[PDB]
Protein backbone atom coordinates (compact mmCIF):
# COMPACT_ATOMS: atom_id res chain seq x y z
CA UNK A 1 0.00 0.00 0.00
CA UNK A 2 1.08 3.59 -0.35
CA UNK A 3 0.00 4.28 3.07
CA UNK A 4 2.49 1.80 4.54
CA UNK A 5 5.13 3.19 2.10
CA UNK A 6 4.95 6.60 3.29
CA UNK A 7 4.94 5.57 6.69
CA UNK A 8 8.08 3.11 6.90
CA UNK A 9 9.42 6.49 4.84
CA UNK B 1 7.75 2.91 25.65
CA UNK B 2 8.58 6.51 25.79
CA UNK B 3 5.13 8.24 25.79
CA UNK B 4 4.29 6.86 28.83
CA UNK B 5 7.15 9.36 30.73
CA UNK B 6 5.80 12.55 28.87
CA UNK B 7 4.50 14.85 31.49
CA UNK B 8 1.36 16.68 31.18
CA UNK B 9 3.13 19.67 29.49
CA UNK B 10 5.50 18.07 27.54
CA UNK B 11 2.99 16.46 26.36
CA UNK B 12 1.43 19.18 25.21
CA UNK B 13 4.08 20.90 23.40
CA UNK B 14 4.93 17.31 21.71
CA UNK B 15 1.70 17.31 20.07
CA UNK B 16 1.61 21.18 19.33
CA UNK B 17 5.21 21.05 17.95
CA UNK B 18 3.60 18.14 15.55
CA UNK B 19 0.98 20.30 14.38
CA UNK B 20 1.01 20.13 10.36
CA UNK B 21 0.95 23.44 8.25
CA UNK B 22 -2.21 24.69 6.73
CA UNK B 23 -1.90 24.34 2.68
CA UNK B 24 -3.07 26.62 -0.03
CA UNK B 25 -5.04 25.11 -2.30
CA UNK B 26 -4.87 25.52 -6.39
CA UNK B 27 -7.51 27.89 -6.21
CA UNK B 28 -8.01 30.60 -8.62
CA UNK B 29 -10.81 32.80 -7.97
CA UNK B 30 -11.00 34.11 -11.65
CA UNK B 31 -12.72 30.94 -12.64
CA UNK B 32 -16.45 29.65 -11.58
CA UNK B 33 -16.65 26.81 -10.05
CA UNK B 34 -17.96 23.48 -12.12
CA UNK B 35 -18.97 20.46 -9.77
CA UNK B 36 -16.18 18.46 -10.87
CA UNK B 37 -13.58 21.49 -10.50
CA UNK B 38 -14.52 22.13 -6.85
CA UNK B 39 -14.60 18.19 -6.34
CA UNK B 40 -11.57 17.67 -7.92
CA UNK B 41 -10.19 21.08 -5.43
CA UNK B 42 -11.69 19.72 -2.34
CA UNK B 43 -9.84 15.80 -3.33
CA UNK B 44 -6.66 17.58 -3.84
CA UNK B 45 -6.49 19.82 -0.60
CA UNK B 46 -7.27 16.41 0.73
CA UNK B 47 -4.71 14.60 -1.05
CA UNK B 48 -1.84 16.61 0.04
CA UNK B 49 -2.95 17.37 3.87
CA UNK B 50 -2.69 13.23 3.85
CA UNK B 51 0.87 13.20 3.13
CA UNK B 52 1.36 15.64 5.86
CA UNK B 53 -1.11 13.98 8.43
CA UNK B 54 0.83 10.98 7.89
CA UNK B 55 4.15 12.77 9.02
CA UNK B 56 1.58 14.11 11.93
CA UNK B 57 0.87 10.81 12.95
CA UNK B 58 4.24 9.90 13.26
CA UNK B 59 5.04 12.09 15.49
CA UNK B 60 2.00 11.76 17.89
CA UNK B 61 3.55 10.18 21.31
CA UNK B 62 3.49 6.20 21.55
CA UNK B 63 2.23 6.10 17.50
CA UNK B 64 5.43 4.65 16.11
CA UNK B 65 5.38 2.05 19.09
CA UNK B 66 2.77 0.39 17.19
CA UNK B 67 3.72 -2.34 14.52
CA UNK B 68 3.21 -1.16 10.77
CA UNK B 69 0.01 -2.64 9.61
CA UNK B 70 -1.34 -1.45 13.23
CA UNK B 71 -0.41 2.14 11.94
CA UNK B 72 -2.02 1.57 8.66
CA UNK B 73 -5.67 0.30 10.64
CA UNK B 74 -5.34 3.17 12.83
CA UNK B 75 -5.24 5.81 9.71
CA UNK B 76 -7.21 4.38 7.47
CA UNK B 77 -10.03 4.39 9.49
CA UNK B 78 -9.58 7.75 10.64
CA UNK B 79 -8.06 9.93 8.04
CA UNK B 80 -11.11 11.42 6.82
CA UNK B 81 -12.32 12.37 10.54
CA UNK B 82 -8.86 13.88 11.50
CA UNK B 83 -8.89 15.71 8.26
CA UNK B 84 -12.89 17.05 8.89
CA UNK B 85 -11.66 18.08 12.63
CA UNK B 86 -9.06 20.46 11.57
CA UNK B 87 -11.10 21.87 8.99
CA UNK B 88 -13.43 22.66 11.85
CA UNK B 89 -10.48 23.94 13.60
CA UNK B 90 -9.64 26.31 11.27
CA UNK B 91 -13.23 27.74 10.47
CA UNK B 92 -13.59 28.58 14.17
CA UNK B 93 -12.77 32.41 13.64
CA UNK B 94 -15.08 31.98 10.16
CA UNK B 95 -19.05 31.93 11.07
CA UNK B 96 -21.01 30.14 8.72
CA UNK B 97 -17.94 29.36 6.37
CA UNK B 98 -15.76 26.99 6.10
CA UNK B 99 -12.16 27.65 5.64
CA UNK B 100 -10.19 24.64 3.73
CA UNK B 101 -7.61 26.76 2.87
CA UNK B 102 -6.95 30.59 3.30
CA UNK B 103 -7.42 30.95 -0.37
CA UNK B 104 -10.68 28.75 -0.24
CA UNK B 105 -13.80 29.61 2.03
CA UNK B 106 -16.77 28.57 1.24
CA UNK B 107 -20.54 28.99 2.49
CA UNK B 108 -23.32 26.56 2.32
CA UNK B 109 -24.80 27.98 -1.07
CA UNK B 110 -21.42 26.98 -2.37
CA UNK B 111 -21.73 23.40 -1.42
CA UNK B 112 -25.01 22.82 -3.74
CA UNK B 113 -22.15 22.87 -6.35
CA UNK B 114 -22.61 19.45 -5.48
CA UNK B 115 -24.63 16.88 -5.18
CA UNK B 116 -25.02 16.03 -1.12
CA UNK B 117 -22.10 18.11 -0.35
CA UNK B 118 -24.50 20.67 1.27
CA UNK B 119 -25.67 18.02 3.53
CA UNK B 120 -22.07 17.44 4.58
CA UNK B 121 -21.35 21.23 5.03
CA UNK B 122 -24.01 21.95 7.57
CA UNK B 123 -22.56 19.51 10.06
CA UNK B 124 -19.26 20.76 9.50
CA UNK B 125 -20.66 24.03 10.17
CA UNK B 126 -23.29 23.44 12.84
CA UNK B 127 -19.73 21.45 14.51
CA UNK B 128 -17.32 24.62 14.18
CA UNK B 129 -20.21 26.61 16.02
CA UNK B 130 -20.17 24.41 18.93
CA UNK B 131 -16.22 24.67 18.94
CA UNK B 132 -16.57 28.53 18.63
CA UNK B 133 -19.80 28.36 21.28
CA UNK B 134 -17.26 26.23 23.80
CA UNK B 135 -14.26 27.78 23.00
CA UNK B 136 -11.74 25.26 21.77
CA UNK B 137 -8.45 25.86 23.00
CA UNK B 138 -5.94 24.71 20.45
CA UNK B 139 -4.03 22.72 23.21
CA UNK B 140 -7.70 20.94 23.71
CA UNK B 141 -7.39 20.24 19.71
CA UNK B 142 -4.69 18.38 19.31
CA UNK B 143 -5.61 15.91 22.35
CA UNK B 144 -8.56 15.00 20.69
CA UNK B 145 -7.24 14.73 17.12
CA UNK B 146 -4.54 12.11 18.80
CA UNK B 147 -7.53 10.62 20.42
CA UNK B 148 -9.31 10.09 17.14
CA UNK B 149 -6.16 8.24 16.07
CA UNK B 150 -5.69 6.05 18.65
CA UNK B 151 -9.47 5.77 19.37
CA UNK B 152 -11.41 5.44 15.88
CA UNK B 153 -9.85 1.75 15.05
CA UNK B 154 -8.38 0.01 17.90
CA UNK B 155 -11.95 -2.09 18.68
CA UNK B 156 -11.43 -2.98 14.64
CA UNK B 157 -7.89 -4.28 15.49
CA UNK B 158 -1.16 -5.96 23.94
CA UNK B 159 -1.15 -3.53 21.45
CA UNK B 160 -4.87 -2.22 22.58
CA UNK B 161 -3.38 -2.26 26.32
CA UNK B 162 -0.39 0.15 25.24
CA UNK B 163 -3.22 2.38 23.11
CA UNK B 164 -5.61 2.71 26.40
CA UNK B 165 -2.58 4.01 28.15
CA UNK B 166 -1.79 6.21 25.76
CA UNK B 167 -5.46 7.11 25.91
CA UNK B 168 -5.78 7.90 29.36
CA UNK B 169 -2.64 9.58 29.27
CA UNK B 170 -3.89 12.42 26.97
CA UNK B 171 -7.31 12.14 29.29
CA UNK B 172 -5.04 13.28 31.90
CA UNK B 173 -4.11 15.35 29.90
CA UNK B 174 -7.17 17.31 29.07
CA UNK B 175 -8.09 17.29 32.64
CA UNK B 176 -4.53 19.05 33.36
CA UNK B 177 -5.27 21.73 30.97
CA UNK B 178 -8.54 22.29 32.51
CA UNK B 179 -7.66 22.44 36.23
CA UNK B 180 -5.13 25.13 35.08
CA UNK B 181 -7.58 27.32 32.84
CA UNK B 182 -9.14 27.29 36.67
CA UNK B 183 -11.80 25.44 35.80
CA UNK B 184 -13.16 23.52 39.06
CA UNK B 185 -13.56 19.61 38.87
CA UNK B 186 -17.10 19.50 38.10
CA UNK B 187 -16.44 21.80 34.82
CA UNK B 188 -13.69 19.50 34.13
CA UNK B 189 -15.59 16.45 34.35
CA UNK B 190 -19.11 18.00 32.49
CA UNK B 191 -16.23 20.14 29.95
CA UNK B 192 -14.22 16.69 29.19
CA UNK B 193 -17.60 14.96 28.19
CA UNK B 194 -18.69 17.48 26.41
CA UNK B 195 -15.44 17.67 23.88
CA UNK B 196 -15.39 13.74 23.65
CA UNK B 197 -19.76 13.90 22.52
CA UNK B 198 -18.41 15.91 19.49
CA UNK B 199 -16.03 12.88 17.99
CA UNK B 200 -19.32 10.68 17.93
CA UNK B 201 -20.43 13.64 15.86
CA UNK B 202 -16.81 13.91 14.14
CA UNK B 203 -17.24 9.63 12.87
CA UNK B 204 -20.88 10.75 11.75
CA UNK B 205 -19.71 13.52 9.46
CA UNK B 206 -17.18 11.16 8.20
CA UNK B 207 -18.84 8.31 8.01
CA UNK B 208 -21.37 10.08 5.80
CA UNK B 209 -18.38 11.91 3.93
CA UNK B 210 -16.44 8.55 3.36
CA UNK B 211 -20.12 7.32 1.21
CA UNK B 212 -20.27 10.91 -0.64
CA UNK B 213 -16.39 10.34 -1.35
CA UNK B 214 -17.58 6.40 -2.91
CA UNK B 215 -20.71 7.80 -5.08
CA UNK B 216 -18.47 10.48 -6.42
CA UNK B 217 -15.41 7.93 -6.99
CA UNK B 218 -18.64 5.63 -9.13
CA UNK B 219 -19.74 8.44 -10.77
CA UNK B 220 -16.69 9.20 -12.36
CA UNK B 221 -17.39 13.04 -11.76
CA UNK B 222 -13.39 14.01 -11.47
CA UNK B 223 -10.66 11.16 -10.52
CA UNK B 224 -9.01 11.17 -7.05
CA UNK B 225 -5.07 10.26 -6.47
CA UNK B 226 -4.20 6.83 -6.25
CA UNK B 227 -3.50 7.39 -2.55
CA UNK B 228 -7.14 8.77 -1.79
CA UNK B 229 -8.61 5.66 -3.33
CA UNK B 230 -6.27 3.09 -1.18
CA UNK B 231 -7.89 4.75 1.79
CA UNK B 232 -11.34 5.30 0.00
CA UNK B 233 -11.76 1.33 -0.52
CA UNK B 234 -10.01 0.69 2.70
CA UNK B 235 -14.27 1.59 3.39
CA UNK C 1 -37.73 21.98 33.80
CA UNK C 2 -37.92 19.06 36.34
CA UNK C 3 -34.82 16.92 35.29
CA UNK C 4 -32.19 19.79 36.09
CA UNK C 5 -33.47 19.82 39.87
CA UNK C 6 -33.17 15.56 40.33
CA UNK C 7 -30.09 14.50 42.26
CA UNK C 8 -27.80 11.89 40.88
CA UNK C 9 -29.43 9.04 42.72
CA UNK C 10 -32.69 10.01 41.68
CA UNK C 11 -31.19 10.39 38.30
CA UNK C 12 -29.91 6.70 38.21
CA UNK C 13 -33.67 5.54 39.89
CA UNK C 14 -35.42 7.25 37.03
CA UNK C 15 -33.30 5.72 34.32
CA UNK C 16 -33.42 2.10 36.07
CA UNK C 17 -37.20 2.33 36.55
CA UNK C 18 -37.69 3.66 32.59
CA UNK C 19 -35.89 0.20 31.50
CA UNK C 20 -37.54 -1.49 28.42
CA UNK C 21 -37.96 -5.02 28.76
CA UNK C 22 -35.91 -7.68 27.16
CA UNK C 23 -38.39 -9.18 24.66
CA UNK C 24 -38.45 -12.63 22.86
CA UNK C 25 -38.13 -13.45 19.13
CA UNK C 26 -40.82 -15.46 16.95
CA UNK C 27 -38.04 -17.98 16.86
CA UNK C 28 -38.89 -21.70 16.17
CA UNK C 29 -35.36 -23.93 16.71
CA UNK C 30 -36.97 -26.42 14.49
CA UNK C 31 -35.94 -23.76 11.41
CA UNK C 32 -32.16 -23.54 10.62
CA UNK C 33 -31.75 -20.27 9.15
CA UNK C 34 -32.37 -19.05 5.74
CA UNK C 35 -31.25 -15.44 4.44
CA UNK C 36 -34.55 -14.10 4.73
CA UNK C 37 -35.65 -16.08 8.00
CA UNK C 38 -33.14 -14.57 10.00
CA UNK C 39 -33.74 -10.64 8.50
CA UNK C 40 -37.33 -11.20 8.96
CA UNK C 41 -36.43 -12.22 12.86
CA UNK C 42 -34.08 -9.45 13.21
CA UNK C 43 -36.29 -6.48 11.85
CA UNK C 44 -39.59 -8.18 13.67
CA UNK C 45 -37.45 -8.00 16.65
CA UNK C 46 -36.09 -4.42 16.41
CA UNK C 47 -39.86 -3.06 15.54
CA UNK C 48 -41.41 -4.54 18.96
CA UNK C 49 -38.17 -2.99 20.06
CA UNK C 50 -38.71 0.36 18.94
CA UNK C 51 -42.49 0.64 20.68
CA UNK C 52 -40.58 -0.61 23.72
CA UNK C 53 -38.34 2.18 23.38
CA UNK C 54 -40.47 5.24 22.43
CA UNK C 55 -42.13 4.90 25.52
CA UNK C 56 -38.66 4.35 27.21
CA UNK C 57 -37.46 7.61 25.71
CA UNK C 58 -40.19 10.22 27.16
CA UNK C 59 -39.28 8.64 30.29
CA UNK C 60 -35.69 9.95 30.37
CA UNK C 61 -35.55 12.61 32.00
CA UNK C 62 -35.80 16.03 30.56
CA UNK C 63 -36.67 14.52 26.91
CA UNK C 64 -40.42 15.33 27.55
CA UNK C 65 -39.29 19.49 28.10
CA UNK C 66 -38.58 19.01 24.01
CA UNK C 67 -41.23 19.83 21.66
CA UNK C 68 -42.31 17.08 19.59
CA UNK C 69 -40.74 17.41 16.07
CA UNK C 70 -37.14 17.35 18.79
CA UNK C 71 -38.34 14.15 20.19
CA UNK C 72 -38.69 12.78 16.64
CA UNK C 73 -35.63 14.05 15.55
CA UNK C 74 -33.32 12.92 18.24
CA UNK C 75 -35.23 8.79 18.12
CA UNK C 76 -35.10 9.20 14.44
CA UNK C 77 -30.86 9.57 14.45
CA UNK C 78 -30.59 7.31 17.39
CA UNK C 79 -32.42 4.58 17.08
CA UNK C 80 -30.46 2.08 15.84
CA UNK C 81 -27.12 3.18 18.16
CA UNK C 82 -29.97 2.89 21.48
CA UNK C 83 -30.72 -0.85 19.90
CA UNK C 84 -27.55 -2.12 19.53
CA UNK C 85 -26.31 -0.30 22.88
CA UNK C 86 -29.02 -2.88 24.84
CA UNK C 87 -28.01 -5.76 22.61
CA UNK C 88 -24.52 -5.19 23.76
CA UNK C 89 -25.48 -5.21 27.08
CA UNK C 90 -27.45 -8.31 26.93
CA UNK C 91 -24.33 -10.36 25.23
CA UNK C 92 -22.18 -8.85 27.63
CA UNK C 93 -22.50 -12.25 30.16
CA UNK C 94 -22.49 -14.14 26.66
CA UNK C 95 -18.07 -13.90 25.02
CA UNK C 96 -18.39 -14.79 21.69
CA UNK C 97 -22.19 -14.39 21.16
CA UNK C 98 -25.12 -11.67 20.36
CA UNK C 99 -27.99 -12.25 22.77
CA UNK C 100 -30.93 -10.70 20.41
CA UNK C 101 -33.40 -12.45 22.15
CA UNK C 102 -33.26 -14.96 25.03
CA UNK C 103 -34.39 -17.62 22.50
CA UNK C 104 -32.64 -16.02 20.14
CA UNK C 105 -28.69 -16.05 20.83
CA UNK C 106 -26.47 -16.12 17.45
CA UNK C 107 -22.39 -16.20 17.15
CA UNK C 108 -20.29 -15.11 14.66
CA UNK C 109 -20.89 -17.73 11.92
CA UNK C 110 -24.29 -17.28 11.99
CA UNK C 111 -24.31 -13.90 10.59
CA UNK C 112 -23.04 -15.20 7.96
CA UNK C 113 -26.61 -16.46 6.40
CA UNK C 114 -26.94 -12.55 5.36
CA UNK C 115 -24.53 -10.58 3.17
CA UNK C 116 -22.29 -8.14 4.96
CA UNK C 117 -23.88 -9.29 8.62
CA UNK C 118 -20.73 -10.98 9.89
CA UNK C 119 -18.92 -7.72 9.37
CA UNK C 120 -21.87 -5.50 12.15
CA UNK C 121 -21.65 -8.90 13.94
CA UNK C 122 -17.65 -8.99 15.06
CA UNK C 123 -17.65 -5.06 15.72
CA UNK C 124 -20.96 -5.85 17.97
CA UNK C 125 -19.03 -8.57 19.48
CA UNK C 126 -15.80 -6.49 20.19
CA UNK C 127 -18.40 -3.61 21.58
CA UNK C 128 -19.55 -6.51 24.18
CA UNK C 129 -15.66 -7.71 24.75
CA UNK C 130 -14.86 -4.12 25.89
CA UNK C 131 -17.69 -3.87 28.01
CA UNK C 132 -17.29 -7.06 30.05
CA UNK C 133 -13.57 -6.09 29.81
CA UNK C 134 -14.34 -2.49 31.45
CA UNK C 135 -16.57 -4.48 33.84
CA UNK C 136 -19.87 -2.21 32.85
CA UNK C 137 -22.30 -1.61 35.23
CA UNK C 138 -26.00 -1.59 34.66
CA UNK C 139 -25.91 2.32 36.08
CA UNK C 140 -23.69 3.26 34.09
CA UNK C 141 -25.50 1.71 30.60
CA UNK C 142 -28.38 3.17 31.38
CA UNK C 143 -26.15 6.49 31.49
CA UNK C 144 -24.33 5.87 28.22
CA UNK C 145 -28.03 4.61 26.81
CA UNK C 146 -29.77 7.98 27.54
CA UNK C 147 -26.30 10.23 26.71
CA UNK C 148 -27.31 8.38 23.27
CA UNK C 149 -30.66 10.03 22.89
CA UNK C 150 -29.64 13.21 23.38
CA UNK C 151 -26.77 14.00 22.19
CA UNK C 152 -26.52 11.96 18.40
CA UNK C 153 -28.94 14.11 17.08
CA UNK C 154 -28.62 17.58 18.82
CA UNK C 155 -26.03 19.30 16.49
CA UNK C 156 -28.49 18.10 13.67
CA UNK C 157 -30.97 20.44 14.39
CA UNK C 158 -32.56 26.64 23.93
CA UNK C 159 -33.56 23.54 22.65
CA UNK C 160 -30.23 22.37 22.45
CA UNK C 161 -29.05 24.87 25.59
CA UNK C 162 -31.79 22.35 27.58
CA UNK C 163 -29.99 19.53 25.87
CA UNK C 164 -26.84 20.57 27.19
CA UNK C 165 -27.80 21.02 30.73
CA UNK C 166 -29.63 17.21 30.70
CA UNK C 167 -26.21 16.15 29.36
CA UNK C 168 -24.10 17.91 32.00
CA UNK C 169 -26.21 15.88 34.24
CA UNK C 170 -25.84 12.88 33.32
CA UNK C 171 -22.24 13.44 33.28
CA UNK C 172 -22.41 14.60 36.84
CA UNK C 173 -24.36 11.15 37.44
CA UNK C 174 -21.79 9.06 36.09
CA UNK C 175 -19.01 10.89 37.92
CA UNK C 176 -21.21 10.40 40.87
CA UNK C 177 -21.45 6.61 40.09
CA UNK C 178 -17.52 6.13 40.06
CA UNK C 179 -17.17 8.04 43.24
CA UNK C 180 -19.41 5.83 45.07
CA UNK C 181 -17.83 2.57 43.67
CA UNK C 182 -14.44 3.85 45.75
CA UNK C 183 -12.74 5.28 42.21
CA UNK C 184 -10.55 7.87 42.90
CA UNK C 185 -10.50 10.98 41.12
CA UNK C 186 -7.71 10.02 38.17
CA UNK C 187 -10.02 6.96 37.95
CA UNK C 188 -13.08 8.73 37.79
CA UNK C 189 -12.52 10.94 34.59
CA UNK C 190 -10.34 8.28 32.98
CA UNK C 191 -13.08 5.96 33.15
CA UNK C 192 -15.58 8.27 31.83
CA UNK C 193 -13.50 9.09 28.94
CA UNK C 194 -13.27 5.36 28.16
CA UNK C 195 -17.12 5.10 28.51
CA UNK C 196 -17.79 7.93 26.11
CA UNK C 197 -15.44 6.72 23.39
CA UNK C 198 -17.48 4.11 22.95
CA UNK C 199 -20.00 6.09 21.82
CA UNK C 200 -18.32 7.05 18.69
CA UNK C 201 -18.05 3.44 17.52
CA UNK C 202 -21.71 2.76 18.56
CA UNK C 203 -22.20 4.98 16.28
CA UNK C 204 -20.15 3.91 13.41
CA UNK C 205 -22.24 0.40 13.95
CA UNK C 206 -25.62 2.12 13.78
CA UNK C 207 -24.21 3.87 10.59
CA UNK C 208 -23.31 0.61 8.62
CA UNK C 209 -26.32 -1.29 10.19
CA UNK C 210 -28.27 1.44 8.29
CA UNK C 211 -26.60 1.13 5.25
CA UNK C 212 -27.01 -2.98 5.13
CA UNK C 213 -30.90 -2.34 6.20
CA UNK C 214 -31.55 0.17 3.39
CA UNK C 215 -29.52 -2.08 0.78
CA UNK C 216 -31.57 -5.14 2.03
CA UNK C 217 -34.69 -2.80 1.55
CA UNK C 218 -33.72 -2.11 -2.16
CA UNK C 219 -32.73 -5.72 -2.91
CA UNK C 220 -36.03 -6.63 -0.87
CA UNK C 221 -34.81 -9.72 1.10
CA UNK C 222 -37.72 -8.83 3.66
CA UNK C 223 -40.60 -6.74 3.70
CA UNK C 224 -40.08 -4.34 6.34
CA UNK C 225 -43.14 -2.38 8.66
CA UNK C 226 -43.95 0.79 8.00
CA UNK C 227 -42.68 2.13 11.24
CA UNK C 228 -39.15 0.97 10.86
CA UNK C 229 -39.19 1.94 7.16
CA UNK C 230 -40.04 5.83 8.34
CA UNK C 231 -36.94 5.67 11.24
CA UNK C 232 -35.35 3.67 8.23
CA UNK C 233 -36.21 6.97 5.18
CA UNK C 234 -34.69 9.48 8.23
CA UNK C 235 -31.58 8.54 7.69
CA UNK C 236 -31.67 8.80 3.76
CA UNK D 1 -45.98 10.49 10.87
CA UNK D 2 -46.07 6.93 12.77
CA UNK D 3 -43.27 7.84 14.81
CA UNK D 4 -45.54 10.74 15.56
CA UNK D 5 -48.50 8.75 16.56
CA UNK D 6 -46.62 6.35 19.30
CA UNK D 7 -45.33 9.74 21.44
CA UNK D 8 -48.36 11.05 21.74
CA UNK D 9 -49.63 8.21 23.42
C1 LIG E 1 -17.05 15.60 2.19
C2 LIG E 1 -15.69 15.93 1.61
C3 LIG E 1 -14.72 16.52 2.40
C4 LIG E 1 -13.47 16.82 1.88
C5 LIG E 1 -12.42 17.47 2.75
C6 LIG E 1 -11.21 17.82 2.18
C7 LIG E 1 -10.23 18.41 2.95
C8 LIG E 1 -10.44 18.66 4.29
O1 LIG E 1 -9.41 19.26 5.04
C9 LIG E 1 -11.65 18.31 4.87
F1 LIG E 1 -11.87 18.54 6.16
C10 LIG E 1 -12.64 17.72 4.09
C11 LIG E 1 -13.20 16.53 0.55
C12 LIG E 1 -14.18 15.94 -0.24
C13 LIG E 1 -15.42 15.64 0.28
O2 LIG E 1 -16.40 15.04 -0.53
O1 LIG F 1 -25.92 -4.53 10.11
N1 LIG F 1 -27.19 -4.65 10.58
C1 LIG F 1 -27.46 -5.07 11.79
C2 LIG F 1 -28.92 -5.16 12.20
C3 LIG F 1 -29.30 -5.17 13.53
C4 LIG F 1 -30.65 -5.24 13.87
C5 LIG F 1 -31.03 -5.26 15.33
C6 LIG F 1 -32.28 -5.70 15.72
C7 LIG F 1 -32.61 -5.71 17.07
C8 LIG F 1 -31.70 -5.27 18.02
O2 LIG F 1 -32.09 -5.30 19.37
C9 LIG F 1 -30.45 -4.83 17.62
F1 LIG F 1 -29.55 -4.41 18.52
C10 LIG F 1 -30.12 -4.82 16.28
C11 LIG F 1 -31.61 -5.30 12.88
C12 LIG F 1 -31.23 -5.28 11.55
C13 LIG F 1 -29.88 -5.21 11.21
O3 LIG F 1 -29.50 -5.20 9.86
Amino acid sequence: KILHRLLQD
Amino acid sequence: SLALSLTADQMVSALLDAEPPILYSEYDPTRPFSEASMMGLLTNLADRELVHMINWAKRVPGFVDLTLHDQVHLLECAWLEILMIGLVWRSMEHPGKLLFAPNLLLDRNQGKCVEGMVEIFDMLLATSSRFRMMNLQGEEFVCLKSIILLNSGVYTFEEKDHIHRVLDKITDTLIHLMAKAGLTLQQQHQRLAQLLLILSHIRHMSNKGMEHLYSMKCKNVVPLSDLLLEMLDAH
